[PDB]
């Protein structure tokens, strides 16, 4: 439900995750790094599914990063696609992708992938 | 990289 | 080029992605799936970095697809990462991740991967 | 599901 | 180091790994399913890289299962690839692939990804 | 077929996997990297799934190869998941996990994945 | 599956 | 790394 999603989150790398769901299944939002001071703020975009999900299932979503804003530029955009697990204590799981811009040589390299769970803390 | 944890 | 990731793309599947890009960052369109058919269209949103990239690098960029649209709801998403390369020939090389909404007992198994590459032919 | 081919 | 890989293991879902590792970098053992009888045992073949480490570096390694034995065929293979971690709570941290034999039409969807932590329980 | 999968495959990278199918689910050879070179070749062991597919399935397997040779010592290893599909044009498609050993800070990048076709051509 | 855990 | 082309 948009309401659950929205919110701050954090997860185990201490980054955190300031996401507002609208009722069109849209979501935006900030990322910050794991500690850092202020500039380490990217926006972010991403969907999510409204789901009539009266089974205890998660709502599947996903969202887009891309490494650059006005203080730097990674050349990378991450993709996490997960799901959004409500309860008193609420945690979003993901799987994700990070692709770096390479040349034709290095491409079979450009992309990482790993797995965050996001903890809720504020509304 | 602004995905990974602090630095040392 | 910078906004050449603008337009129609096609992949493997038959699927059509059509996209805006926005100078900031930004990717807008609608991702349109099976017989092309009519509301076969889902809203996709994404971001791509905007670089210089003297040693001719691909544009990194991804996007989302929450499918559901006012016809169908499949409780799941995809997210595509990959890059741009433009030239003569203009692809997307992409993975992607698909996740359905489920229940703990299923969770071990939400999550497909797989590759596409994209052409505007 | 709509990331498939047709079920043709 | 062949001896702290050497052991059985258990991952969060309750599932079995008993490897021994060879002084040739070979991985062998049985894999079983997250309790339900004797029945689910599986063979395991990999490799694991042995490591001039003297980083606190983990030592990557990898596995193969097919899930097919006397008693079942679910026609489909898992590849796990990880690093192991020892001290006196050793981990293996993986991510894995599970194939699945599929037509040419579902190709596409034939492959899912996810992560186990195995603990260390016997040498 | 069966144990079609026995032989010398190639990639589109340009390594070369030479490997042998027991009977019992055993897949054991060498894979050679970058040149042909002499000791670009490591060791690999894995498994695939003997079934009967009437509804002409794929056969999955998969296999490993540890980045240390009495020459070389990467740190890291490589996994394939895919399936075999034979034919006049057998193609092994594969989806791949590559780990290198990490210290904690830099284990969440530790795994790149990507995707390989292999042919006999 | 073999991989997941048991049964309900 | 040993995965990927040559480096010529």
């Amino acid at each position: 439900a948009e309401a659950g999603i929205t919110g701050t989150w954090y997860n185990q790398l201490g980054s955190t995750f300031i996401v507002t769901a609208g009722a069109d299944g849209a979501l935006t939002g900030t990322y910050e790094s794991a500690v850092g001071n202020a500039e380490s703020r990217y926006v972010l975009t991403g969907r999510y599914d409204s789901a009539p999900a009266t089974d205890g299932s998660g709502t599947a979503l996903g969202w887009t990063v891309a490494w650059k804003n006005n203080y730097r530029n990674a050349h990378s955009a991450t993709t996490w696609s997960g799901q959004y697990v409500g309860g008193a204590e609420a945690r979003i799981n993901t799987q994700w992708l990070l692709t770096s811009g390479t040349t034709e040589a290095n491409a079979w390299k450009s992309t990482l992938v790993g797995h965050d769970t996001f903890t809720k803390v504020k509304p | 990289h602004p995905q990974g944890p602090p630095c040392k």
